Order: structure tokens, then C-alpha cells, then sequence
């Protein structure tokens, strides 16, 4: 009854000294010989203008040319970042949207927010305009993030402290991922599309298996709500951004944190994290109107992407890795090279 | 005795004006902020002011010495730059007025001309028009070594009574009659549009900045008008009424010349007096 | 209640039984991946104007 | 520069033209955000704004609420019966134990309220018992639905086979929702969008910044919660929880320029509760008399004293009875007039 906690704590101690047992080195100690990246400045090549409210989430495409951005004004704008065009402007039934997603095939766009419904919109109608094809329902909280797996499966996260794996055609929850004691704020899909991590307000990020349906590892260390998460491009690490003004690079094989990214006179939380094509540069969107560009191995500020009036709220690095797209609450997206 | 103890004030005013204009040109180049059309128009006004105030010591040399050893081309560019900053300042303020007209009074189509390419095109063609109307004073500037004194004022070809006052009339009617009337009627339209009905409950945060910008533009226009009207009306009454000379008339002329010239130094401290864009840069560099 | 108090104990049971490699080897693998794909990362090696579509 | 992609540019121009029209329409509307603690009348205010500024409720919309009305009546009477176990109250008649067991037998179905003839008879028999009415009269010692007396009092007309809910029956429906409920209406040549996040079981911190820039916040505080208790620690009051929630919302950094309108809801229950239950249960420092006017003024004073920006922003307090269409209409007229005059105050020249 009351003796379950006294052995849960010894299980926690077993986990913690198993992690400390295999921690004979650290990432910062062995990267003292690799050459520093210097100063990496990037100029705003394109300024995607046309929103009329705070942009909350954006997602790139596999073709690395189009993108989708969702704003508070109830608009999902599907752009064309090469020519700064507006291919589509989907109106939402609910203007309260906190997350958006572009399918890896490029034929579907997901959005969701305070309406607690994940709306899957079909872009290839083959008849006419873009209309809603699926309204996935079953959450009891705000939809915080959603990544497509393919055209028939989606992974979502909600403010009822659960993630879910949905079949689009049947419209049901194929799988439910529980274990979080706080609200999940962001999930990142592995490049091998078999695992995915999710960070929650209980200052922890959990790693889940999509096919089976249970948690494998639970990484702690943060001191506040994790707002952002992103897999390292090889699929064997991931970075988390939190409200305690730090980023952290957790490893799935060492099962512990390797590196912390922080600096003095930085007190604002991280809204977004993303990695480059090779993962050498870690891009972190902040609330101090800046997007810091850290070195993922040296833990030093390589660059800074300033130019947003309001809080940076979403980041995106292309599949071919050429550009960085930064959304913000001042209704502007910016493309950087 | 009004020349030995008077050059220090002129030199201090001109160096403060050129320093302020140089600091204004410094804080718009290679910065992520400071890109909008009104701010690059303030850039153009500041560079015109810098060009005006850079020739203040070269003009004051002839007052503090009584001799002009500078050269033929040297006075060819100081009388031409004087018609530059007079003409293009009231036309920059004219384009500020039509920029605010197409923004507040006009609908959301204001996001169809606010792009900086059109603003740069407007600035370049405005300077082209100013230089096209100012090429006669490049053509007709020379220095005469008269026995009474030295002077390099503007001369005319075939004067009769067709070229000595038509220039003054054409300058007066195309510096205050033409652009100040459209500026005043534009602000009248702006005030009636803003204060005939209520205002929508929109993004106040992004509207208070717009209101502050409009207030700063109105203050700039008002200070320019009040500091450039007396010299022009004195020129008109000198060229038409032709009152007999007096000591206090000469004192009034020498005061109103400086009152006209002080706009170039009043503007950089004016639009930086109450504006959060320049204040934190000034506080960071002042340490 | 009791089921919730047993669920996290079962999760911690299935979580402490995994195999953990050393931090040195995993960090070396991350480093080697960083140099191996560094030449195809346009942010690390920014071309001025040649092949950038932006 | 004379390319074939002119079609894409023209499509983008049509897109941004339609989007600019939509932004112009959205900038010319009043946004009201309904906030407040649980069971404070926010959804009833939403339904009243549906009633006044639309057609109201049709035959289909009234007939779709019949099962929910039955379920609410069943839940309230089950709560009343089960409160006897935790209150140790003897029944007035010996057959009432058999009636309670029969009620539990017919309430086996957990899909919808049936309310057959036998269920109607057993609830009507239990409703006349003196012990049941006594347990209902001590509702402040446990948790009970606020519309229990209204539903169980007219049980005879509710349980008819051809019963159709009226405006007050739909209006006094306690229904649970999950997503944000937003309604559209028009009033005084102004479009009103109203939002409610009452069913949002989440952290309030993670989305309270999504409503920055709304025109008004209507904070619904139920006055009848001063004598209630919270069954979690037996040391916290619902009125104090609503007070600290108002302290958080009113002094929030996202609502610096938002009109805070307090709706002191359920005053009609407060009038009938202040004669018997003293206000000293909630506030131990109260020294005034146990009258309705002084108690309502004291609660208003405490809620206004929760503010920390009295010299900059003013809280507009109004007493409401959310099931009364006329009182809600009058208070909403006052609210709209305050909003309009504050928008004229927003109009200025510089
Ligand atoms: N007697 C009386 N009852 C009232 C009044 N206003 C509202 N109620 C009832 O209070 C319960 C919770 O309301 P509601 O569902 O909106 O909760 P919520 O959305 O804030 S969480 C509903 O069953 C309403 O009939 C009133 O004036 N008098
Ligand atoms: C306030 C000084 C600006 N000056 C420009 C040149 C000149 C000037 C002004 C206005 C109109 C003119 O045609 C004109 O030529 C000149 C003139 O006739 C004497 C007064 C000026 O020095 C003065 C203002």
C-alpha cells in the first residue's frame, strides 16, 4: 500500500546509479580537440509575410520548398518559400490552433489546438479546393503537437498528459501512450519512424515505441516545463528546450544527458528546437526575440538569428538542410541560409 | 562687432548637427531592425540635413574673414547644395504626408506600397526632380572679385525683369504654396478620419507604435513649418515690398537665416527625443 | 489508486533492465556522425550565391 | 520577368486579398472571454447569449436535451440518496430503503436517462420523504448539483412520456464539455465572439497567453459558494479559490489592456442562503449583519480589493441570475455600453 513508494525510490536509485556507472566521460571533455565553428551568421533571404496574428507552429516539407504555418487568426497558410507565394490558405473551424504538420508525402496537412480535434485536410482533392477529410477526436485537452507518420497514421500529443497514435481512415485511436504526470507540449518523430519522444510539463521527456505502444526510457534533468523536442538526425539522441532557459542533449543509448546549452543573462524559455542536416548546429528559438545557434558538441553560441519583433515560437530545418525557417508572434516567417 | 564672438556658436551647432546626422546614418545600416519606409525616409532627410550642415563652416569662413579664397567650383557647390536641402526637405516631408495618408486613411491596401523598393524609387526620383530644378544654379554660379566686397551670388542671363524675380516667385510657390497645402489638407483628412468615428478593437500594441510614429511625423512637419516660414516671407517682402534698409532689419535677417538652418540639427534630437528604437542604442553606446 | 501506484513501479521495472553503453562511446559516435555528414550541411559551409535557391 | 509562373502569383494575390478581407472583418469585432471557477454559470451565459441574440432554441435543439435533463435529474437524486450514507440520516419511512435499492437497480444503465413510469414513481416517492428533504436542506456538507431542487420539484411534468424541455429546462442543464466553446452573435451593430474554456482539463498557464488581446474578460463568480466546502482537504473554500483565481487573471501580464467584467452570478440563491447560512463561514473577519445587501457588497469589495491595478484599470461588477433572460439581457446591455464607451475612449488624436 504505502510500501510501493519506498521501492519505487530504490528503482529510481537503481536507474540513477546505472546511469552514473556508464558516465566515465562526457561530451564536452572529448570535443576539446575538434575545431570550433567560429561565428555562423545567416541573413534573412526571404520574409514570408501575410499573417495577421501570432504564428504558433510551422512545418517544412520533404521537398524542402513548401511549408505550412498556422496562426491565431484561424489560417493555415501553405506557402512556397522559393518564390514567397501563398499556395493555400485553409480556414479553420476553430481559430484556436497550437500545432500544424505537413505530411511527408505532401498530400495532407494536420492542424489542432484548443478545440481538442486534430483536423487532417486533404491537399490533393482532385476536384477542387482544399477541404477537411478527417476530424480525429478523443482527446480531453489541448492538442500541443502532431507529426505525420504516413498518409494513414498520425502521432499526436495533448494536454490531458497523453499521446496517441491514430489511424486516419477508421478515425480511431489505434494506440494511446500514457505515463506523463504533466501536459505534453511537443513530440518529435525518429528518422526511422519507429520511435518518438515527447516532453511534458513534469520536466521529463519520455521515449515511446509506436509499433508496440509502451514507454522505454524516461529522461529527466530539466527544472521546468519542456516546450520543445527534436531528434538528432541519426535517430540516437534528441535535444529538449525548457522554460528554465536551458537546452539539453539526451542520448538514447547512454540513457542520460550528455550536454547542457545555456548562457548567463538568458532567462527566457525555449519555444522551439531543431537540428541541422548533420546535427552539428543546434537551433533554439527563444522568447527574447532571438534564435540562438549553438554548437551541439562544444556547447557554445555559434550564431544568433535576430530580426523578429515578437517571440520566436517555431523552428524548421529543411530535409536537405539548406535553410532555417523561424516563425514568430509578430506574424512573420523568416528564411535563413 | 558681430563676427568674432559669433563663429563659436555656429561651429558648435554645425558639429552637433553633423554628429547627430552621422549617428542617424550609422543606426540604419546593417541592422536587423530599422527597415521600414518611414525610417528610410528619415534616413534621406538626415542625409540631406548632413549635406546642409557640412557646408556651414565653408559658408561661415566668408563671414568670419570677409574674403572667399575657396574657389570657383567651391562656391558652385555651396549655393547648389543650399537649394538642395530647401527643396528636398519639404518634398521628403511631402512624401511622408502621402505615406501616412495611404496608411491610416486608406484601407489594408497600405500593404501594397509599403515595400521598401517603391520607397527607394520615390526617394531617388524625388532627388532627380530636385537636381533637375537645381541645375540652373549649378549653371549660373560664379565668384566676382568686386572692389567693394567678394561675392558669389546667383547671376542671370538676359535679366531685364524676367529672370531676377521669377526665380524667387517660382521657388516660393513651389516650396510653401504647393507642398504645405497638400500636407495641411492631408492632416485635415487624417484628423477627420481618425476623429469622426470610433476605432476598432484591434491590435493596440501594434497600433500605439503607429500612433506614436504619426505624432512624431506631425511634430517634425510643424517644427519645419514654424522654422522655415519667416525666412521665406522675409524673402518675399524683400523682393516685392522692398522696404528701406535698417539695423534691426539686418539683425532680423541674420537671426532668421540661423533659424532656417537650425532645422538640420533640431530634427535628429527631435525624432530621437521620444522613440524606443534609438534610445536603447544610445544608452548602450553612451556607456 | 493501487493500480496507478503499481503502474509506475512496473514501468520502472521494465526501464532499469535495459542495456546502457558508455557515454564516451555514444558521444564518439555522435561526433563521428557530425564529421561524416558535415560536407552536406549547407549551414556549416554556406555557399554565398551559387546553389542556394534563396 | 516574363515567366510562366504568373498563375501562381495571381493565385497568391487572390489568397492575400481574401485574407486581408477576413482580417478586416476580424479586427471589427468584440471578443469576450468567459472565465471563472467550476459551476459558476459560464455555459448558462453562453446559452443565454444564444437565446437573446439568435432564434433561441428550435424543436430539435430542445428535444436533443431531454436525455441530458433525465441524466442530470438521475445524478442529482443519486447524489442526494448517497449523501445519507456519509451524513447518517434516518429515512422518514421504512419503504424508502427499498425505494433507494430499486432506484439503484433501475439506474444500472449508464448510457442515457430513461425515466420510465417505474422510475418516475420511485423518484416521486423518494422526493416526498422528510429525511430526503432534510438531506437536501443540508446540501452544504457535501457536493450536489445546483439545479437539483428545480429539476426534482417539477418531476411530474419532466417525467411525462411526451415531455419537451422548455427554455429554462435547457438553460438549467448541467452538461460537461471538453473543447473550447465559442459562440457567434451580433448586437449594437457589433459582432461578438464569445469563448469558454471551462471544460479544459489542462494547465491554465499553457494557453492563457492565447487570449491576449481580447476585448473583455467576463469573470463569472457564483455567490452561493461561500457556504460550500471542497472535499479534498476540508480546509479550503470555493469562494477563496475563485478569489485567488480572480487574483491571478486580473493581475495577469497578458490582460493589461482588457476590460474585466465581474459577473456575481447566482444572486437568487444567495438571497435565500444568506438568511440561514452566515457569511462568516467563508470570511471569518466579517463583522457586518447577515443581510443580502451588505453581504453582496462585501463580496464585491473583497473581489475588487484582489486587484492590484485599481489606479489604471477598473473592474465592472454586476450581479446576475444567469437563468433569468431579462436580468442577463440588462446586464449584457450595460456591459456592451461600457465596452462601446471604452472603445470611444480608445479613439483619440495624436
Ligand atoms: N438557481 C440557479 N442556478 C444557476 C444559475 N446560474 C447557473 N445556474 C446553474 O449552475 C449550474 C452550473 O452552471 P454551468 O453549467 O454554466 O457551469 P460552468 O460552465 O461555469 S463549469 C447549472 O446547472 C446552472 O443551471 C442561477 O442564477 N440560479
Ligand atoms: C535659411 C537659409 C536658406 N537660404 C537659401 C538661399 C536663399 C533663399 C531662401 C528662400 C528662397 C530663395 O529663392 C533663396 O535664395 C537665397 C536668397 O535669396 C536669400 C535667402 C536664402 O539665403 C535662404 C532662403
Amino acid at each position: 500500500l504505502d510500501q510501493l513508494r519506498q521501492e519505487a525510490e530504490q528503482l529510481k536509485n537503481q536507474i540513477r546509479d546505472a546511469r552514473k556507472a556508464c558516465a566515465d566521460a562526457t561530451l564536452s571533455q572529448i570535443t576539446n580537440n575538434i575545431d570550433p565553428v567560429g561565428r555562423i551568421q545567416m541573413r534573412t533571404r526571404r520574409t514570408l509575410r501575410g499573417h495577421l496574428a501570432k504564428i504558433y507552429a510551422m512545418h517544412w516539407g520533404t521537398d524542402s520548398r513548401l511549408l505550412v504555418s498556422a496562426s491565431q487568426d484561424g489560417k493555415l497558410i501553405i506557402w512556397d518559400s522559393y518564390t514567397t507565394n501563398k499556395v493555400h490558405a485553409i480556414p479553420l473551424r476553430s481559430s484556436w490552433v497550437m500545432t500544424c504538420a505537413y505530411a511527408p508525402s505532401g498530400n495532407y496537412v494536420a492542424c489542432g489546438g484548443l478545440d481538442n480535434i486534430c483536423s487532417i485536410y486533404n491537399l490533393k482533392t482532385r476536384e477542387g479546393n482544399v477541404r477537411v477529410s478527417r476530424e480525429l477526436a478523443g482527446h480531453t485537452g489541448y492538442l500541443s503537437c502532431c507529426r505525420f507518420l504516413d498518409d494513414n497514421q498520425i502521432v499526436t500529443s495533448s494536454g490531458d498528459t497523453t499521446c496517441a497514435l491514430w489511424d486516419i481512415e477508421t478515425g480511431q485511436q489505434t494506440t494511446t501512450f500514457t505515463g506523463h504526470t504533466g501536459d505534453v507540449m511537443s513530440l518529435s518523430l525518429a528518422p526511422d519512424t519507429r520511435l518518438f519522444v515527447s516532453g511534458a510539463c513534469d520536466a521529463s521527456a519520455k521515449l515511446w515505441d509506436v509499433r508496440e505502444g509502451m514507454c522505454r526510457q524516461t529522461f529527466t534533468g530539466h527544472e521546468s516545463d519542456i516546450n520543445a523536442i527534436c531528434f538528432f538526425p541519426n535517430g540516437n539522441a534528441f535535444a529538449t528546450g525548457s522554460d528554465d532557459a536551458t537546452c539539453r542533449l539526451f542520448d538514447l543509448r547512454a540513457d542520460q544527458e550528455l550536454m547542457t546549452y545555456s548562457h548567463d543573462n538568458i532567462i527566457c524559455g525555449i519555444t522551439s528546437v531543431s537540428f541541422s542536416k548533420s546535427g552539428r548546429l543546434l537551433l533554439a528559438g527563444y522568447d527574447d526575440f532571438n534564435c540562438n545557434v549553438w554548437d551541439a558538441l562544444k556547447a557554445d553560441r555559434a550564431g544568433v538569428l535576430a530580426g523578429h519583433d515578437n517571440r520566436v515560437s517555431c523552428l524548421g530545418v529543411t530535409d536537405d538542410g539548406m535553410a532555417v525557417a523561424t516563425g514568430s508572434w509578430d506574424s512573420f516567417l523568416k528564411i535563413w541560409n | 562687432i558681430t563676427a568674432i564672438t559669433i563663429m563659436a556658436l555656429y561651429s558648435i551647432v554645425c558639429v552637433v548637427g553633423l554628429f547627430g546626422n552621422f549617428l542617424v546614418m550609422y543606426v540604419i545600416v546593417r541592422y536587423t531592425k530599422m527597415k521600414t519606409a518611414t525610417n528610410i525616409y528619415i534616413f534621406n532627410l538626415a542625409l540631406a540635413d548632413a549635406l546642409a550642415t557640412s557646408t556651414l563652416p565653408f559658408q561661415s569662413v566668408n563671414y568670419l574673414m570677409g574674403t572667399w579664397p575657396f574657389g570657383t567650383i567651391l562656391c558652385k557647390i555651396v549655393i547648389s547644395i543650399d537649394y538642395y536641402n530647401m527643396f528636398t526637405s519639404i518634398f521628403t516631408l511631402c512624401t511622408m504626408s502621402v505615406d501616412r495618408y495611404i496608411a491610416v486613411c486608406h484601407p489594408v491596401k497600405a500593404l501594397d506600397f509599403r515595400t521598401p523598393r517603391n520607397a527607394k524609387i520615390i526617394n531617388v526620383c524625388n532627388w532627380i526632380l530636385s537636381s533637375a530644378i537645381g541645375l540652373p544654379v549649378m549653371f549660373m554660379a560664379t565668384t566676382k572679385y568686386r572692389q567693394g566686397s567678394i561675392d558669389c551670388t546667383l547671376t542671370f542671363s538676359h535679366p531685364t525683369w524676367y529672370w531676377e524675380n521669377l526665380l524667387k516667385i517660382c521657388v516660393f510657390i513651389f516650396a510653401f504654396i504647393m507642398p504645405v497645402l497638400i500636407i495641411t489638407v492631408c492632416y485635415g483628412l487624417m484628423i477627420l478620419r481618425l476623429k469622426s468615428v470610433r476605432m476598432l478593437s484591434g491590435s493596440k500594441e501594434k497600433d500605439r507604435n503607429l500612433r506614436r510614429i504619426t505624432r512624431m511625423v506631425l511634430v517634425v512637419v510643424a517644427v519645419f513649418i514654424v522654422c522655415w516660414t519667416p525666412i521665406h516671407i522675409y524673402v518675399i517682402i524683400k523682393a516685392l515690398v522692398t522696404i528701406p534698409e535698417t539695423t534691426f532689419q539686418t539683425v532680423s535677417w541674420h537671426f532668421c537665416i540661423a533659424l532656417g538652418y537650425t532645422n538640420s540639427c533640431l530634427n535628429p534630437v527631435l525624432y530621437a527625443f521620444l522613440d524606443e528604437n534609438f534610445k536603447r542604442c544610445f544608452r548602450e553606446f553612451c556607456i | 489508486s493501487i493500480a496507478q501506484a503499481r503502474k509506475l513501479v512496473e514501468q520502472l521495472k521494465m526501464e532499469a533492465n535495459i542495456d546502457r553503453i558508455k557515454v564516451s562511446k555514444a558521444a564518439a559516435d555522435l561526433m563521428a556522425y557530425c564529421e561524416a555528414h558535415a560536407k552536406e550541411d549547407p549551414l556549416l559551409t554556406p555557399v554565398p550565391a551559387s546553389e542556394n535557391p534563396f | 520577368l516574363s515567366a510562366e509562373d504568373k498563375a501562381a502569383v495571381e493565385r497568391s494575390k487572390m489568397i492575400d486579398r481574401n485574407l486581408r478581407e477576413d482580417g478586416e472583418k476580424a479586427a471589427r469585432e468584440v471578443k469576450l472571454l468567459l472565465l471563472g471557477a467550476g459551476e459558476s454559470g459560464k455555459s448558462t451565459i453562453v446559452k443565454q447569449m444564444k437565446i437573446i441574440h439568435e432564434a433561441g432554441y428550435s424543436e430539435e435543439e430542445c428535444k436533443q436535451y431531454k436525455a441530458v435533463v433525465y441524466s442530470n435529474t438521475i445524478q442529482s437524486i443519486i447524489a442526494i440518496i448517497r449523501a445519507m450514507g456519509r451524513l447518517k440520516i434516518d429515512f422518514g419511512d421504512s419503504a424508502r430503503a427499498d425505494d433507494a435499492r430499486q432506484l439503484f437497480v433501475l439506474a444500472g444503465a449508464a448510457e442515457e436517462g430513461f425515466m420510465t413510469a417505474e422510475l418516475a414513481g420511485v423518484i416521486k416517492r423518494l422526493w416526498k420523504d422528510s429525511g430526503v428533504q432534510a438531506c437536501f436542506n443540508r446540501s452544504r456538507e457535501y457536493q450536489l448539483n445546483d439545479s437539483a431542487a428545480y429539476y426534482l420539484n417539477d418531476l411530474d411534468r419532466i417525467a411525462q412520456p411526451n415531455y419537451i424541455p422548455t427554455q429554462q429546462d435547457v438553460l438549467r442543464t448541467r452538461v460537461k464539455t471538453t473543447g473550447i466553446v465559442e459562440t457567434h452573435f451580433t448586437f449594437k451593430d457589433l459582432h461578438f465572439k464569445m469563448f469558454d474554456v471551462g471544460g479544459q482539463r489542462s494547465e491554465r498557464k499553457k494557453w492563457i497567453h492565447c487570449f491576449e488581446g481580447v476585448t473583455a474578460i467576463i469573470f463569472c463568480v457564483a455567490l452561493s459558494d461561500y457556504d460550500l466546502v471542497l472535499a479534498e482537504d476540508e480546509e479550503m473554500n470555493r469562494m477563496h479559490e475563485s478569489m485567488k483565481l480572480f487574483d491571478s487573471i486580473c493581475n495577469n501580464k497578458w490582460f493589461t489592456d482588457t476590460s474585466i467584467i465581474l459577473f456575481l452570478n447566482k444572486k437568487d440563491l444567495f438571497e435565500e442562503k444568506i438568511k440561514k447560512s452566515p457569511l462568516t463561514i467563508c470570511y471569518p473577519e466579517y463583522a457586518g449583519s447577515n443581510t443580502y445587501e451588505e453581504a453582496a457588497a462585501y463580496i464585491q469589495c473583497q473581489f475588487e480589493d484582489l486587484n492590484k491595478r485599481k489606479d489604471t484599470k477598473e473592474i465592472y461588477t454586476h450581479f446576475t441570475c444567469a437563468t433569468d433572460t431579462k436580468n442577463v439581457q440588462f446586464v449584457f446591455d450595460a456591459v456592451t455600453d461600457v465596452i462601446i464607451k471604452n472603445n470611444l475612449k480608445d479613439c483619440g488624436l495624436f
